[PDB]
């Protein structure tokens, strides 16, 4: 179920660039906020 | 049965053991897997260490390595704390027959002593075991080499190859299918190394976090050696055996 | 053995001998009998050496369980309580002969203990089998208030005096001048009277001189425990 | 639950039996005011006034140890005097074996790790007072140095205990941030007691009489208490300002 | 005198006292001129007791270089002292580099040198030891095109900066370098890569505390 | 006088670890944080004093205390556990080596019987077990520098650099990334101010940090030279205004 949390952290910061593509930089940005949200609570 | 009743050591369960020894071996399986192998040519120890953390310094400690003498050689798997007072005690009495009769201490006086401490703290008195794994590896003339495995018990069990700790039943499979009856120490160095590469999760299986101490007579040009090894030469024993 | 020490105004100054005598054979040359209390507080032992020794290393251990303890530097006093109480104790058993001396932020302190548990307290004091001889050297060319240089050569000739006289007191001197506010300042070897003299004849004996019966080798490095 | 009456650790890892060493600590609600002057230490403690049938004189908080050495206890009045004991036994004892006053550091470290011994032991319980020391070191000047119940001390510029002890607290820090310095002015000891009063009267907002405060003087070489008639007079230059 | 520290504050004052000419012969006098004891590796003098105020004379120099119009040479100096590195603080010239420019802050100096510093010498010192700590000039390189009015060289270089500064060096460091970013594309008349910079830049500045001179901004 | 089962040293987990080792690491947790590293040529420890009250004495509360002289120590752990801890620690490494040998005590056997203390709170019942985590730091002939972590368990390991407190976790990572083998002291004690002002921010200046080192034998430390051979203490313990004086130049 948390592998679908990077599925949604990947359109997360795509949709403050209000871009419908990820390139390289997002996927480095996603995996960074999925370990943040998986250690904490 | 209903009530889990643990308080006491006098306090007897339905099923004949005491609570407080129901943690003393799974706190040990919680812990390193250690296994002693007896050759004919000598004896061979290998055990893992239970700390991941890469800054720790492995290679000027081990953890459950240690030595009594200069024939008795144990492996500590259990709380390393709690353990350190039975270590000192043995080479205590190990000292005490070596001063009266002049003589070193074989295996069956040391471990008739240290049997008899860890009932002490569940005969009498309301204090607690401490779970300690003992693989003693000796020397004597009149049976061989000697291997033995002192559980948190007051008994001793003779043994070929012994595995202790975590996959207890795992490793003991690998030891029991590839036992060969001639068992040469170069061939129980690839059996300790091999075994103990499948029961740690870690594929790699860095020369650090292994203990390699073997005692043999079989070494290098024909003579008794016996050399305590740093983790600098067990890295190259890897690669000749095929784990790197 | 002779030890002897003087005050003065920025401390108190104390000297011993380096000949340690045992029996009517003189035991070595050059043996310091200097032991120390604390840092800042010096102690020579005199008549038996050994529990010199045993005393000082038994009663120094809680003393300097104490300075670091109380986050202070014990006083003079203090080195001297727990020595007295641990020679009572055995009414007079160990024959251990010190003088304690030292400084303190207090003051400049000098004082002397005796095998039977009885204390001292004075300016100067003397201890050993050359008491009797040093002790008259200060009764006479001594003044009051004497400066740092003044109390350097009046320790060097007390002890000296005991040179010539005493037959257990001679060979070198070990001066511990002791100042307040400053470091103190041991100096090794201060008086020498002599030297050691060439004989008159070298003594060389080569090899084949003496007969041997049988050879062995026996070796001290790393050997195999097993 | 049985977690909160085992000496061991609890689940939190954190013991509330020495959480609640402190509820007997407010019982009898004394605000106790000390600074640490030049020369000297100034220690007002207040004294509770109960009905005519008591001697307001026996009734004190502040008890001598030794030669300028005096303690301030806040908390239960009989657990205090076993507590007085104890470290007027080892003030004795400690010039017995070594022959100088007996510092007040030193004195807050054996009363500390006494009461901590309580702590380990399972039958004996950890003492449910305040040990607050005060005197004047040679070396050190006055210093005060109040040890918690669990073994803990550590020194303060203005003590302060009770539960009004933020209102002195507060009004006292203020106080040293001016003038910037941890002592007072007008060396002489006389004044100095006077500038305490004063201080503890804005702070708790309530003036107090002769019968209602007690006042320990800590000199140089002397330790002794004001009696009725010393802390009267100090309530009348005070006054006149 | 005969000592580092004394003959520099007595050129110190000889500045208006005389002439800026006798001051910077006293602080190359403390360089070539004699001082030699033990060994190092320096280039002017030798000791490892004078190499803390020599450092010191440098600022001076520089300072009064720049005043005076001698920057030209100054440029030159900079990359000359890559020979005391080997001696004085073990490299480290985030002691002095860092300090040279941050004398071009205080004293107004042109734009051709203050970028000639930065392009040219970008390799400070050594090969190995500026892998890790190379961000730290690098922030102020793209400052002074700020100054310089071209946005062109500034960005293109940014784009490929952002992807090796993410967790790979230095956490709160990109609080400063999305907060210059956001000023790029404020002349440029840009708000979608503005606001984006800026809320990045805000949102991960909770984990820090910068003294001052970044909240503020 | 015993009473009945006060001795029980009963209480396990069902995991079969202590449960008084897992609840001692907990309050060791949450504590100030600490920290200490082994460089090539020196051994740096640095810790946070603790505010409270704000009149309170900086001086009088010390986190570094001294055994001998050839070792340091810093705790993050129970306040006045550490000053019954050292008090038993001393008459300990007095009795067993210094009544006997006379001298400065090693650091593998010091290590050895301060462990000792931690496990005679456990094995003895009725008594808790101490909540000290200490960084014993020392610097030998045989071993040469040596920092070793004893936890609240019992059991010492060494480490190269290492971190214990509320930070503790990140900067584990912080000394992985930051420090490495080839640096010296002096890189050490940098790392050591920024690592150190990482996890409280609020105060950076020297009064509320306390940083001490050991490093080569210093004659004036001693107060006394007559002896060419005797070493000097190789603790050395510096003071708040030295700590500024490296703050400015950091």
């Amino acid at each position: 179920a948390d592998v679908k949390g990077v599925c949604t952290e990947a359109g997360m910061y795509a949709l403050r660039e209000r871009r419908i593509h990820v390139t390289q930089e997002d996927f480095e940005l996603a995996v960074g906020k999925v370990m943040n949200k998986n250690q904490e609570t | 049965g209903s009530r889990r009743y643990d308080s006491r050591t006098t306090i007897f369960s339905p099923e004949g053991r005491l609570y407080q020894v129901e943690y003393a071996l799974e706190s040990i399986s919680h812990a390193g897997t250690a296994i002693g192998i007896m050759a004919s040519d000598g004896i061979v120890l290998a055990a893992e260490r239970k700390v991941t953390s890469t800054l720790l310094e492995q290679d000027t400690s081990t953890e459950k390595l240690y030595k009594l003498n200069d024939k008795i050689a144990v492996a500590v798997a259990g709380l390393t704390a709690d353990a350190e007072i039975l270590i000192n005690t043995a080479r205590i009495h190990a000292q005490n027959y070596l001063k009266t009769y002049n003589e070193d201490i074989p295996v069956e006086i040391l471990v008739r002593r240290l049997s008899d401490i860890k009932q002490g703290y569940t005969q009498h008195g309301g204090l607690r075991p401490f779970g300690v794994s003992f693989i003693y590896a000796g020397y004597d003339d009149r049976y061989g080499y000697q291997l033995y495995t002192s559980n948190p018990s007051g008994n001793y069990t003779g043994w070929k190859a012994i595995s202790v700790g975590a996959n207890t039943s795992a490793a003991q499979t690998l030891l029991q299918m590839d036992y060969k009856d001639d068992m040469k120490v170069d061939d129980a160095i690839e059996l300790a190394l091999k075994t103990l590469s499948k029961t740690t999760d870690s594929s790699a299986l860095t020369y650090d976090r292994l203990e390699f101490a073997t005692i043999r007579k079989g070494a290098n040009d024909g003579e008794v050696y016996q050399k305590i090894f740093k983790p600098q030469e067990i890295k190259d024993i890897l690669v000749k055996t095929g784990i790197t | 053995t002779t030890i002897v020490g003087v005050k003065f105004n920025n401390g108190v100054v104390i000297a011993a001998d380096t000949r340690s005598t045992q029996g009517p054979i003189v035991a070595d040359k050059n043996c310091a009998k200097l032991h120390r209390i604390s840092p800042k507080i010096w102690c020579a032992g005199a008549g038996t050496a050994a529990d010199t020794e045993a005393v000082t290393q038994l009663i120094g251990s809680n003393i300097e369980l104490h300075s670091l303890y109380t986050s202070r530097e014990p006083r003079v006093v203090s080195a001297l309580q727990m020595l007295k109480q641990h020679l009572f104790k055995y009414q007079g058993h160990i024959g251990a002969y010190l003088i304690v001396a030292g400084v303190d932020p207090t003051g400049s302190h000098l004082f002397s203990i005796h095998a039977h548990g009885s204390t001292d307290v004075g300016y100067y004091l003397s201890l050993g089998s050359g008491s009797l001889a040093a002790m008259a050297v200060l009764e006479s060319h001594w003044k009051q208030d004497l400066t740092k240089e003044e109390a350097i050569k009046l320790a060097s000739d007390a002890i000296q005096a005991g040179i010539w006289n005493d037959l257990g007191s001679g060979s070198n001197v070990d001066v511990c001048v002791m100042e307040i506010g400053k470091d103190a300042e041991y100096l090794r070897n201060y008086l020498t009277p002599n030297v050691r003299e060439e004989k008159q004849k070298s003594y060389k004996f080569p090899r084949g001189t003496t007969a041997v019966l049988k050879e062995s080798i026996v070796n001290i490095c790393d050997i195999q425990e097993e | 639950g049985y977690d909160r009456h085992i000496t061991i650790f609890s689940p939190e890892g954190r013991l509330y039996q020495v959480e609640y060493a402190f509820k007997a600590t407010n019982q009898t609600n004394i605000n106790s005011l000390a600074v640490r002057g030049k020369d000297c230490t100034v220690v007002i403690s207040q004294k509770k006034v109960p009905d005519k049938l008591l001697d307001p004189t026996t009734v004190s908080y502040i008890f001598c140890i030794s030669r300028t050495i005096g303690m301030v206890v806040n908390g239960p009045i009989p657990d205090a005097r076993n507590a007085a004991l104890r470290a007027k036994a080892e003030a004795a004892e400690f010039r017995y074996k070594y022959g100088y006053d007996m510092p007040c550091d030193v004195l807050a470290k054996r009363m500390a790790n006494l009461s901590q011994i309580y702590t380990q032991r399972a039958y004996m319980r950890p003492l449910g007072v305040i040990l607050t020391f005060v005197s004047v070191d040679e070396e050190l000047g006055p210093s005060i140095y109040k040890t918690d119940p669990a073994g803990y001390y550590v020194g303060y510029k203005a003590t302060a205990t009770g539960p009004k002890q933020q209102e002195i607290t507060t009004n006292l820090e203020n106080h040293f941030k001016k003038s910037k310095i941890d002592h007072i002015n007008e060396e002489s000891w006389e004044k100095v007691v006077e500038f305490a009063i004063t201080h503890m009267i804005d702070a708790l907002g309530t003036e107090f009489s002769k019968n209602d405060l007690e006042v320990g003087v800590a000199t140089k070489d002397k330790f002794f208490t004001l009696s009725a008639e010393n802390i009267e007079e100090r309530l009348v230059a005070i006054a006149e300002q | 005198m005969s000592l580092p520290g004394s003959k520099l504050e007595e050129a110190r004052r000889l500045v208006n006292e005389k002439q800026y000419n006798e001051a910077e012969q006293v602080y190359l006098s403390l360089l070539d001129k004699d001082s030699s004891q033990s060994s190092a590796a320096a280039g002017a003098s030798v000791d490892d007791k004078r190499r803390n105020e020599q450092e010191t004379s440098i600022l001076e120099l520089g300072q009064l270089y720049v005043t005076m119009g001698a920057k030209d040479k100054l440029r030159e100096f900079i990359p000359h002292s890559t020979e005391y590195m080997m001696q004085f603080a073990k490299s480290k010239t985030v002691k002095v580099l860092k300090t040279l420019i941050e004398k071009f802050e205080q004293v107004p100096d042109s734009l051709d040198d203050q970028i000639f510093v930065c392009e040219k010498s970008i390799e400070f010192a050594k090969r190995e030891k500026r892998v890790f700590l190379k961000h730290s000039l690098s922030i102020k390189l793209a400052t002074l095109h700020y100054q310089k009015k071209q946005y062109k060289d500034s960005l293109a270089l940014i784009n490929d900066l952002l992807r090796e500064f993410k967790k790979l060096d230095d956490k709160p460091s990109l609080v400063d370098v999305h907060l210059l970013e956001s000023k790029v594309y404020h002349k440029l008349r840009n708000l979608a890569k503005s606001k984006a910079s800026l809320t990045a830049a805000r949102t991960a500045a909770n984990s820090i505390y910068c003294p001052t001179q970044t909240v503020a901004e | 006088m015993t009473d009945r089962y006060s001795f029980s040293l009963t209480t396990f987990s069902p995991s079969g670890k202590l449960g008084q080792i897992d609840y001692a690491l907990t309050a060791v947790k949450q504590g100030v944080t600490s920290l200490g590293i082994k460089a090539t040529n020196g051994v740096v420890i640095a810790t946070e004093k603790k505010s409270s009250s704000p009149l309170a004495m900086s001086e009088t509360l010390s986190k570094v205390s001294l055994l001998t002289p050839d070792i340091g120590a810093v705790y993050s752990g129970m306040g006045p556990d550490y000053r019954v801890l050292v008090d038993k620690s001393r008459k300990v490494a007095h009795t067993s080596y210094k009544r006997i040998y006379g001298e400065y005590p090693p650091t593998k056997l010091l290590v050895s019987e301060v462990a000792k203390i931690m496990q005679e709170a456990t094995q003895s019942g009725g008594v808790r077990p101490f909540g000290v985590s200490l960084l014993i730091a020392g610097h030998d002939e045989f071993n040469g520098f040596s920092l070793y972590q004893v936890d609240p368990s019992g059991s010492y390991f060494p480490w190269k650099a290492t971190a214990i407190g509320k930070g503790s976790v990140a900067a584990k990572t912080f000394l992985e990334k930051r420090w490495n083998d080839e640096l010296e002291l002096e890189d050490a004690i940098h790392i050591a101010l920024l690592t150190l002002k990482e996890s409280v921010e609020g105060e950076f200046n020297g009064d509320t940090i306390e940083l001490a080192i050991i490093g080569d034998e210093n004659p004036d430390l001693l107060g006394y030279t007559g002896i060419p051979t005797d070493k000097g203490p190789r603790f050395r313990k510096l003071t708040s205004q030295e700590i500024n004086d490296r703050l400015e130049a950091l």
